[PDB]
């Protein structure tokens, strides 16, 4: 499953990113992100090419009101997903 | 820590046969390569391995129970790790390229329409035809068809990616884009590819364990490096490519001298 | 799979002509016989008829080798058994230019192999014009 | 034989009791799941673009050749009795019995059913077919059903357009060209029969040689070479098989609820 | 195209239904106490026989009704229920329609209702008791 | 519309001009050089193993299933008017002039029409087409033209074939399984039309459906796309394009030498 | 001492032109080796030079007078010494394999019948195919239909043969059958070779003068030994197979930045 | 051109079907819409339909039903003596069946 | 022989040659009556049983109300006595009626003619 | 093989020509001066009627005609030459053949070429056969 | 079928055509073989085909022509009152054009 | 571009080219061209084809028959080149 959690202004994922979990976190996505200023999730297993759409969807709808998110405490994985599909360095942090 | 193993399976047809006592093993983390002449089973051993045909005699496990003797709903959801690609080009030409790489995670899994567009269009920079997702797909190159197969190949959870023949036939302008293509998926997601390209320079710079197998009998199940050097007359003819050798290159039927006189 | 395909290829072609065995028949019946004169224009299966109502049909009519009159023979089917030996036989056409029918006018029991003596034959054209002008 | 000249029943008698086999686990495999009235919903729109109105072209311009064919042989050997007065015994009454789902039929076999077996047969050659079964989908309830369900819902459709256009066809050479009668070709066919066994039966036909003609010409593909010359060779004995399908079985029906 | 051919494929299903109100409103044809009538002659009546008064059909014919002592036929007619003022003296007789056509109920006109017994009839005369009676 | 809805003549008008022209500039180019009489010889006979005998085996089935469906159907109405002894008016008459080079002739589209088609589109997809024509001589007179002239000399001998069986065929329900007649079914067959006008028209309205049948099947197998979907393409075309060539040319035969 | 002098032609079809000013000559003792990658005219050369298709505007000679607008008696006589095969197999399948090898000198020169047996058994020893007289050509294997389009090329007196992609997918054992048979013919006939095989580690062993070309247009007509080393990005990608250079290798979108998200 | 109805009841109307022709003097002047029956007297009540061409017939005019040819089925004869919109002609003259004139042939 | 242009011209030829395949496929009198009975247009006349020409329409009079038909005879005869008269005859036995002028010894009119007798007074006036 | 097809075309010829006398020979029939008379009501009298003696078929009619002086119809008829020891005086009859059946010449016996047969029987006509019954 | 063949001679044949069936109490014996005429006289010489069954045949029997078809159609019946005999007592066919001179007249 | 031949004896020195051209006067003439000879000698052919080689091995089957050997001497090259090519086992070529 998927679990959200916001522990102030960091958004913490602690649920398994799978890709029959996107289903419950998608109409509550705009009303969760709210001044969240770093992404943070040490809780998850595995990530998916289903699920990794979840993390590109979040920073055109957080940065219209004027602030930036940054993303720290992620794996490798997520990096060598970045230049398979080379994701662009404008919506990533490119660690 | 293997994940399909083979014993011994024969496939005997109604008047030959393709196989006689082969033993194959394939490991996690390596490539395995399925090399051989005209006369052996190519395509037809890795069939065996979905269960779309019913073998002979012998036992194939994807490490659990067996495959082509089990239930029906059972069997679609283990085949579903596969997700394998064709030679002649798996697309569907009544509809779009935009639909033929979104239709296995359409109908297997759940995505919403916002959410199913962020998943297909980013798949097809890894081969190259994200731009190439608006057109009509009845018109493509040489090698533009294998690419379109191999983006929606890993649209499910990959386990096994069954190369089915790739570059058999191709100008070398893709001869060095496909088989870049083997090593990122096999690399990036640590998972197992199975290429059965026979073509002797290609194949073998990026493979581990190779397989030469003639007169229908394994005899060779050494490493990529190791198969080179060895005295029989037996693989070094698929190896190094001649005329003469275990082949007998006349086709006899007489003696050469009853024909031809009158 | 081999021979699963070859025995269910015989349940289905079995089945197939299972529907096609019992096909022309669009019976204890007992048979009666008949001896006229002069039958006229029936043929092979004429329904016989009591009072305009089918009751059954002719097999055939053969011939005797010994007086040269023609035999008939007619049957009833498995209803109208009470009938009394007084009846009669008279051959009749059915409307104005249709076929010929028997007809059994209503007068022991007739059984299965009984005759009924009381007969009576058809009127050729030919005989009414010559007794009618002459 | 009698040593080697038993080929026809130990190698030949068995090649032909095999296919038969094989079609009626393709029949039974796609028959037993329960369909999606959500799913197939744009499904079989699409299945009817190349079955129903793509072999709509030889209908509009060979159904008024049907009548205008039997409308001047109906003034031959007509006037020697001068039955003129009957022409809609003649047109309408030979038309809808044996005439109409007969021709329909066999024009069937040539632009869809020789169509639906060529499509099969290049989805083999260029391996679509096991590409479906590979994910999770048998292709026997995603490529074979809605084929199979469209040609029993096209052939009774395509049968009551075939004999409305031959009558007013037979109009044509009847009260037009001709000019024989002006109302009484209209009331010939209003003393004979209308719903007892007449337009019942071109019902009850119709419907069995949308099965029969349906079910060759999607075995043929399916049991089919995925090669150029297996292709070709499917297609011609889709037409030679579904010709023994109407002829072969018009015989036991004209000797069921006919007299 | 997937809008090029919903509207050729809704223009066919319409074609499909005014060929079939053309066979239907535009034929032959597209509530009715019956009443028992014994006889002794039928000649050639069938199923579905037109029952007529006046030489204008008003019923028809349900089934048949075979006597199993006396060989006598009764014929259940079936007249519809815009009629229920049937009297007693009213026979019934079995006409033919021409000369070579078909045969046909004709009733020559207490109030008759459901479930009764006609009991004056004369139906028809054969043709071999009419050259039989001519010549005799 | 009309600054861009005038594609129906712009450019679909000149595609329907240019298929029509081209299987004439063939057929004109395969018709002008004399045939060696000493070199065709075996070359005739194998153009007639897969145009005659294979096209057989719909005709000694189904040849009686066209004359039997008309004697069940020659009792129902023809029983009202007492006419049993004229059932030769309706089995001979109608079994040569409106229905023999009709149904043969659609029936040769299915067996040997669009197999010829399949011929010529095979060689071309394995290039025997272009290859013949560098050695010796382009295979129009080669390859073609024994394909035409085994095309013409078809029908005339299965027409004739065609109408034996269904009289014999007839017989078998009129005189057999009805049991009306015995000698009155042949001697009303010779009391009806003869060698004046209607055995003529015979030999020379199938010889006409000859020619045009073997035009585009000739035409569609030698104009075509050299890939797997030109080949499924052809096979589909020739049917139709046949099929209003022998019921659309019936109706301008009909109205020859016919009152 | 050329063979056939082809300059700048085009043939477009009706759109778009397959080639763009090419030049090309064919020495007389040497093989000529014409690759090229999918997309640019590698086959339909070889038809123009035969003259079968109307080309365009363009000066091609064969030493002497104009090819495909001569004459049409004279025409076929000078076409007949071509003699070429083709890729799939020039065998007609509804003949003999006897009749086949057979066809083009039965018509052509005056032979006896026991003459006629004692040369065409003769040459099918040459490729291997002794025994394949007597049987259907119904059946082959992968390398077969190509040696028995040899033996009935040779039927003739040529002066070049134009191998029409010889092992374009083959095994090494049949694709190391067909590289010797090229230099034994042109060591004894002492004739021309025409190969258009796109595959460069067994071609320029046996070939002297290899065209590599691109964007339909004439780049590289040197030898077969000083061609490898040169300082230009355009040729390297066809030696050997690399990922980037001169291939666009990735078809991009329009902006990469607001696709994907609705 | 527009066709103006009648009325008329008989007692026997024979083997009378729909849209039968009928007839003043042996060539036809129009139709017949329908055959309707009276629920009190059940007797066959026929409308006629007749062309405006001619006006000028009386009510006197006797109405027999004639045989269409010698077996077949029947029609009307107008036969004009010495009607307007929605009228009843008076003179009236059922038909005939084979049976009942036998029977006075015999007795 | 040109390649597209030369192939159309032969096309209309052929067609207008099957065109014109299916496209082709006296003094008048009058005569008055009082019961026509089953006559109908193209009705052949006869001058005793062989066929000389057919009629052209049927017409009534607004005044009187009895059947008046016109008749077609052909120029080839011409001298036909005002004594004439006309029947109405059959052919055969069910064939449809015709016109047979029986001789005796343009716009003329015949004053002697004789009406169809229809069968259903026929047999009512033998009896009664 | 150019042998094996020669003896399938072999039995296919001779199929047809089996088949081509079963319809001129078996179903129907078999197929490999003149006289002058004149009539007064022919009937339904057409081209090629069939002229009988006795009661067999013995030849057909040439035309039927007409006289533009005596408006008679005159008959042209043609019968075979064996046939010529009918005598003069035989009444050309035209009956039917049965009650619903085509009108053909019936001669009944009691010649040269052009011999005008003057003692001829007409055709009989239902408007005064039905008249005579009653009158 | 083994048959013996007669003859018989009658004035007019009326409308009997080819493969007539013969009968005997209206049951069908056989056909009629050939229809001849005589080369002075024209008279119809009919000649009969007659099964093996049925041999008691007396010389005193009379043939005479019956009506089974408004189309024409006629057939023989054997009245009872070898090979190559001639039956004499034969009546001839009647004709409708013929017997309606005698009952108006 | 003829054929021509000359016996001189024991020697059956063609003058003429040797080709596919014409082949018709030196076919049914080999029965009473070779009977005892013993030595074959060439000098004044130009070139050699696939027709031509037929030839050379039907001279022998009719040759032997009779009790004489036969040799051959003085022939070009290219008939020792196309020795191989053909894979002529034995009884064909002397292979000088
Ligand atoms: N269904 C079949 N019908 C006929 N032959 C078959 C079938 N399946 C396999 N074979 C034969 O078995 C051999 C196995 O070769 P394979 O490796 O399958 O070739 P490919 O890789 O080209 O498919 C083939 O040569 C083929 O001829
Ligand atoms: N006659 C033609 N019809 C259609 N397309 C053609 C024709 N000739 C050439 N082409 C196109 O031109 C391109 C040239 O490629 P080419 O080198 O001829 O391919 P190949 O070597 O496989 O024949 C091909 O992709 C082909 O699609
Ligand atoms: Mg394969
Ligand atoms: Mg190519």
């Amino acid at each position: 499953s998927l679990s959200w959690m916001q522990t102030g202004d960091t958004l913490a994922l602690s649920g398994e990113l799978d890709q029959d979990v996107l289903l419950p976190l998608w109409e509550m996505r705009e009303e969760a992100v709210k001044g969240i200023t770093c992404i943070d999730l040490s809780r998850v297993s595995r990530v998916d090419t289903g699920g990794l759409a979840l993390l590109l969807h979040l920073i055109d709808l957080a940065k219209k009101q004027g602030n930036n998110v940054t993303l720290q405490g992620v794996n490798d994985k997520v990096y060598t997903l970045a230049k398979l599909y080379n994701l662009p360095a404008d919506v990533l942090p490119r660690h | 820590a293997n994940l399909v193993d083979m014993r011994d399976v024969s496939f005997t047809r109604g008047n030959r046969c393709i196989f006689d006592n082969i033993s194959l093993t394939v490991p996690r983390g390596k490539i395995t390569a399925i090399m051989g002449p005209s006369g052996i089973g190519k395509t037809t051993l890795l069939r065996l391995i979905g269960g779309q045909i019913a073998p002979d005699h012998g036992e194939i496990l994807f490490d659990g129970e067996n495959i082509p003797a089990m239930s029906r709903s059972r069997l679609y959801t283990v085949r579903k790790r596969m997700s394998m690609l064709f030679q002649s080009g798996a697309l569907f030409t009544d509809m779009n390229v935009f639909d033929n790489v979104a239709y296995p995670l359409r109908e297997h899994t759940q995505l919403p329409a916002p959410l199913l567009h962020s998943t297909v269009m980013m798949k097809l920079e890894a081969v190259g035809l994200r731009g190439a997702a608006k057109l009509m797909p009845s018109e493509l190159s040489g090698g533009m068809a294998r690419r379109a197969a191999l983006a929606r190949a890993i649209a499910l959870e990959p386990d096994l990616i069954m190369f089915d023949e790739p570059f058999v036939g191709q100008d070398p302008i893709t001869m060095g884009v496909l088989v870049k293509l083997i090593s990122e998926l096999n690399s990036a997601l640590g998972v197992t590819c199975v290429v059965v390209s026979h073509d002797v320079p290609e194949v073998l710079s990026i493979a581990d364990h190779a397989w030469i197998l003639a007169d229908k009998k394994i005899v060779a199940h050494g490493s990529a490096q190791a198969l080179q050097a060895n005295p029989d007359p037996r693989v070094r003819q698929f190896l190094d490519g001649i005329a003469d050798g275990p082949v007998p290159f006349r086709y006899p039927a007489g003696d050469y001298h009853a024909d031809l006189l009158p | 799979t081999k021979k699963n395909e070859i025995w269910v290829g015989i349940f289905l072609l079995a089945a197939l002509l299972a529907a096609l065995f019992v096909c022309l028949k669009a019976e204890p019946t007992y048979t009666l016989y008949a001896t006229f004169d002069n039958i006229g224009g029936l043929k092979a299966r004429s329904p016989v008829s009591i009072g305009g109502v089918v009751v059954g049909r002719v097999a055939d009519i053969t011939l005797d080798p010994k007086t040269y009159l023609p035999r008939v023979t007619l049957e009833i089917e498995q209803r109208y058994n009470h009938i009394p030996d007084t009846s009669s036989l008279s051959i009749r056409t059915s409307g104005l230019l249709g076929e010929q029918y028997l007809a059994l006018n209503v007068g022991a029991i007739l059984k299965d192999g009984d005759t009924i003596q009381d007969t009576k034959s058809a009127m050729v054209l030919e005989d009414l014009i010559g007794q009618f002008l002459y | 034989m009698l040593l080697n000249a038993l080929a026809s029943l130990g190698h030949k008698g068995i090649k032909t009791l095999r296919t038969f086999g094989r079609a009626g686990l393709m029949l039974f495999n796609a028959l037993v799941g329960k369909p999606e009235f959500r799913k197939h919903a744009p499904l079989l729109v699409r299945q009817l673009y190349n079955v129903g109105v793509l072999s709509m072209l030889i209908i509009v311009v060979s159904g008024v050749f049907i009548g205008m064919v039997l409308g001047l042989q109906g003034y031959l050997v007509l006037t020697t009795y001068s039955a003129e007065t009957s022409l809609g015994m003649l047109v309408a009454l030979s038309l809808l019995r044996e005439l109409g789902p007969v021709v329909a039929a066999l024009l069937f076999a040539g632009r869809a059913g020789s169509a639906l077996t060529a499509e099969i047969g290049l989805m083999r050659a260029t391996e679509q077919l096991s590409s479906m079964e590979m994910m999770a989908v048998d292709p026997l309830r995603r490529v074979i059903s809605p084929r199979f369900w469209a040609g029993v819902i096209s052939l009774p459709l395509l049968t009551v357009i075939f004999v409305a256009v031959g009558i007013w066809g037979g109009s044509l050479v009847g009260v037009s060209w001709k000019g024989i009668d002006s109302g009484f070709f209209w009331s010939a066919m209003q003393n004979a029969v209308d719903w007892r066994m007449d337009l019942v039966n071109c019902l009850i036909k119709s419907v069995v040689f949308a099965i029969t003609v349906t079910w060759i010409s999607l075995f043929n593909g399916y049991d089919a070479i995925p090669t150029s010359a297996g292709i070709s060779r499917a297609t011609t004995r889709t037409v030679v098989h579904s010709s023994l399908a109407v002829l072969g079985l018009d015989f036991v029906l004209t000797a069921l609820m006919f007299g």
